[PDB]
RNA sequence: UAGCGGCGAGCGAACGGGGAGCAGCCCAGAGCCUGAAUCAGUGUGUGUGUUAGUGGAAGCGUCUGGAAAGGCGCGCGAUACAGGGUGACAGCCCCGUACACAAAAAUGCACAUGCUGUGAGCUCGAUGAGUAGGGCGGGACACGUGGUAUCCUGUCUGAAUAUGGGGGGACCAUCCUCCAAGGCUAAAUACUCCUGACUGACCGAUAGUGAACCAGUACCGUGAGGGAAAGGCGAAAAGAACCCCGGCGAGGGGAGUGAAAAAGAACCUGAAACCGUGUACGUACAAGCAGUGGGAGCACGCUUAGGCGUGUGACUGCGUACCUUUUGUAUAAUGGGUCAGCGACUUAUAUUCUGUAGCAAGGUUAACCGAAUAGGGGAGCCGAAGGGAAACCGAGUCUUAACU
């Protein structure tokens, strides 16, 4: 019983060659260069879904230290007079308010100033 | 019951270890050999008893003892077998028919070994003190 | 696929001796 | 235990330990599996390196020529080259012991009778060695695919039998396991039952 | 085919009973009038194959 | 296993048992009776193979389709539903197949029967000499000179001869058994350049033969010798009349054939590397494994006219390939120009352990017989008892004069 590798073969590095798609020169066109470029970008996927939660709070920071800052106040002291006041509102909410609601983000800011006061 | 439906039994059938295909697997690359050395290589390992050189247990030992052409062709006869032969006279050739004792043995000893229930007459055997107690005690007669 | 080797053929300059 | 015959109207005692045990899947597996292994033929070979037609002339020098070591033309690595594991012919027939088969028998036969599949009759022959016949003997007894065990095998419902592919007929000494499950319905003779019967104990 | 026996273990190493090895003692074959009278006597008897020894005394006598 | 063995590596019987097959004879000599057994050769009939061959059953309608053997419907043959072919898959269209027949001629085999030689049977003998054996050197025996029987003989020797001689593993005695120094002999056994038939959990064009093809060819080598590559139009050539561009070209466009010509002979399918044309988006102030996470803008397609999908990806965080080998490799250590195909833990027999199945103090057969995957065959093997170097003893035994 002879097996010819043709078919199975061809299907394996289709599979990898369409998840190459985009990518520069012989690393969409070459198998063997394919699938290292394939490796590479899932171990960068799985290290980066990690780095992508370290990234948005930081953007998140840097914005509710703007508006804080506008509002006369440290992100230190703001966010430790919503804890004095026992405001549980996350960071990722805090922003999006910063961004779009400034009139919410000032009584917030008012809050947070009255618990250090 | 057709004969796409027969299966085995629950682990009758365990799939046989193939080394070199991938790393999923387990045995991929070296398959299981290690790294180099005699023992990685086709047709590598050291004979039996080779310990690297030191002189091997079974050449730092004395020989001892010979081998008696005597024990070759003696034999030794549990109670149990007494029933299996025919017309209750345990005889060496009795013994022989019974396919009790081989065809070459020249010289039998009945043991204590198994319950003889039967009046037996053992005939031109060795027989031991308990063995002849238990012929004795079933009505059987021991004669040289 | 590789053709047959050639057989060893003038050299130009000889392998400079570590030695 | 009865076997009702169809044919006549009446009954017959067959022994519990060949038609009534239970059916042990494992042990009938085992023998189906080594009845299979027992019908290949294992002719085939491939050359290794050593039968290849060709010199063993090594086909460039060791060293200085910038490609890989070679040494033989017939390596397995080379098109053309030897097969590295060449097959021989090989014996694939297994061992099955004499008590494990007959345990596989009484299985088969045993389930033959709890499925409706062992229809036994007392008489079953043709007039003339004519396929018509027992064609037409077949869809009057309502079967189609059938294995016709007899106690002698009369020679007219051989050669009738012998162009119905779905249908096989065998003296009782010829039951083998594989022939028992693959056919639909087994016609017994109650002359072949007790052949049966007495071959297995 | 069968499996060899290394014929000079077989002459070294008796089976016994629950299928361990007895074997002679090494040091009693010469070189005698300096050894004490006490070692002597304990190297008479047959002894046991140690656990360590096992496996390759097994190897060399496959049909033991 | 017993043995052999730098007692190392390894080498490895026999006796005895089960089977296949079975077959005994002649000369060393003379007479009697005779030429009578049996082998061959040689013709002559007889059967029966072989070398050509003969017959050999049974299907129509309709649907799809280029074509029906396919679907559906209703029939028929089968001692023939092996297999092959036929415009797709045919028991009934063809060739076959089962089965039944056939030989002028030559020839194999068997008996039968003439002919030629061949010589049976009985009696009284005879009973293989430079031999057996020895010494020296080698070799063969499982057996390496060993305590080494036995066989063979290069060398040197050298009996007895049936009241005798050989062997029984140094050797001697006893006993047993056989009769060397002359020869013939069927079957069971080995093999396949080659012929026929049949079969395959063998290959299917980088496989299988080196060789599917005009291959031991082309080609290489002074020569021995080495030694490739290369299969597929279509059912049928219907292999493209004629016209047009072109050099009375190559090549192409029409036309026509065809089910199909993006089946047009550079011909089934027609992957990938690799090379182009076209469209969308991006890209000429911008530094690095080229991705990834974030993400604007643009283009497109949708079913809220809306988000959603698709393409692109300015800008920005992070980010030095893979394999191997290493204490450790972005390493400036190894290996890979790329793709496609092939390319490495097998097989046999032993042995042990695990799982599983059967049977269980038992289990199981080998060769072989059997048409038998059955059934027979228990020769054997493993187990149910060990201890001791052994004799031997034995649920004990060894140790020791004896064991607390
Ligand atoms: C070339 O190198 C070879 C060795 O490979 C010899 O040394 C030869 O002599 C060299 N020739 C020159 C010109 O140096
Ligand atoms: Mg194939
Ligand atoms: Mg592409
Ligand atoms: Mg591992
Ligand atoms: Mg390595
Ligand atoms: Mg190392
Ligand atoms: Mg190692
Ligand atoms: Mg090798
Ligand atoms: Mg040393
Ligand atoms: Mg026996
Ligand atoms: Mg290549
Ligand atoms: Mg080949
Ligand atoms: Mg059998
Ligand atoms: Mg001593
Ligand atoms: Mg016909
Ligand atoms: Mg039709
Ligand atoms: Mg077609
Ligand atoms: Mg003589
Ligand atoms: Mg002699
Ligand atoms: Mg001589
Ligand atoms: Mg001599
Ligand atoms: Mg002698
Ligand atoms: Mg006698
Ligand atoms: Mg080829
Ligand atoms: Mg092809
Ligand atoms: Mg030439
Ligand atoms: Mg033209
Ligand atoms: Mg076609
Ligand atoms: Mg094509
Ligand atoms: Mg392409
Ligand atoms: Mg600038
Ligand atoms: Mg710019
Ligand atoms: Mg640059
Ligand atoms: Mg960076
Ligand atoms: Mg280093
Ligand atoms: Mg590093
Ligand atoms: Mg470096
Ligand atoms: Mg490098
Ligand atoms: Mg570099
Ligand atoms: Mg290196
Ligand atoms: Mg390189
Ligand atoms: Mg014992």
């Amino acid at each position: 019983a002879r097996v010819k590798r043709g078919v199975i073969a061809r299907a394996r590095h289709k599979k990898i060659l369409k998840q190459a798609k985009g990518y520069y020169g012989a690393r969409s066109r070459v198998y063997r260069v394919a699938f290292q470029a394939v490796i590479k970008a899932g171990q960068y996927a799985y290290r980066d879904r990690r780095q992508r939660k370290r990234q948005f709070r930081q953007l998140w920071i840097a914005r509710i230290n703007a508006a804080a800052r506008q509002n006369g106040i440290s992100y230190s002291k703001f966010i430790n007079g919503l804890k004095k006041a026992s405001v549980e509102i996350d960071r990722k909410i805090l922003a999006d308010i910063a961004v779009f609601d400034k009139v919410a983000f000032t009584a917030l800011v008012e809050k947070a100033k009255a618990a250090l006061a | 019951m057709r004969l796409n439906t027969l299966s085995p039994a629950e682990g009758s059938k365990k799939a046989g270890k193939r080394l070199g295909r991938g790393i999923g697997s387990g045995l991929g690359k070296t398959g299981g050999r290690g790294h180099k050395g005699q023992k990685s290589r086709s047709g590598g390992g050291v004979r039996r008893g080779f310990e690297g050189g030191q002189m091997p247990l079974y050449r730092r030992l004395p020989k001892f003892g010979f081998t008696s052409r005597k024990a070759a062709i003696t034999a030794e006869i549990r109670l149990s077998d007494l029933a299996k032969v025919e017309g209750g006279v345990v005889d060496l050739n009795t013994l022989k028919a019974a396919n009790i004792i081989g065809i070459q043995i020249e010289f039998a000893k009945v043991i204590l070994a198994g319950e003889v229930t039967t009046p037996v007459t053992v005939r031109g055997l060795r027989v031991t003190k308990g063995a002849r107690a238990a012929i004795e005690a079933a009505g059987g007669k021991i004669e040289e | 696929g590789k053709p047959r080797p050639y057989s060893p053929r003038p050299t130009s300059h000889p392998r400079p001796i570590r030695v | 235990m009865e076997l009702v015959l169809k044919d006549a109207q009446s009954a017959l005692t067959v022994s519990e330990t060949t038609f009534g045990r239970d059916f042990n899947e494992a042990l009938v597996h085992q023998v189906v599996v080594a009845y299979a292994a027992g019908a290949r033929q294992g002719t085939r070979a491939q050359k290794t390196r050593a039968e290849v037609t060709g010199s063993g002339k090594k086909p460039w020098r060791q060293k200085g020529t910038g490609r890989a070591r070679s040494g033989s033309i017939k390596s397995p690595i080379w098109r053309s080259g030897g097969v590295t594991f060449a097959a021989r012919p090989q014996d694939h027939s297994q061992k099955v012991n004499k008590k494990m088969y007959r345990g596989a028998l009484k299985s088969i036969l045993s389930e033959l009778v709890r499925q409706d599949r062992l229809i036994v009759v007392e008489k079953f022959s043709v007039e003339a060695p004519k396929t018509k016949l027992l064609a037409q003997k077949l869809k009057d007894m309502a079967l189609e695919d059938v294995l016709i065990i007899t106690g002698e095998l009369d020679e007219n419902l051989f050669l009738a039998a012998r162009n119905l592919h779905k249908v096989d007929v065998r003296d009782a000494t010829g039951i083998d396991p594989v022939s028992l499950i693959a056919f639909d319905k087994v016609v017994m003779t109650a002359d072949a039952v007790k052949q049966v019967e007495e071959m297995l104990a | 085919p069968k499996i060899k026996t290394v014929r000079g273990a077989a002459k070294r190493f008796k089976k016994t009973g629950k299928g361990g090895f007895k074997h002679k003692h090494a040091n009693l074959r010469h070189i005698l009038t300096k050894k004490a009278t006490k070692r002597k006597r304990h190297l008479r008897p047959k002894a046991m194959v140690s656990k360590g020894d096992l496996g390759l005394v097994i190897a060399c006598l496959p049909y033991a």
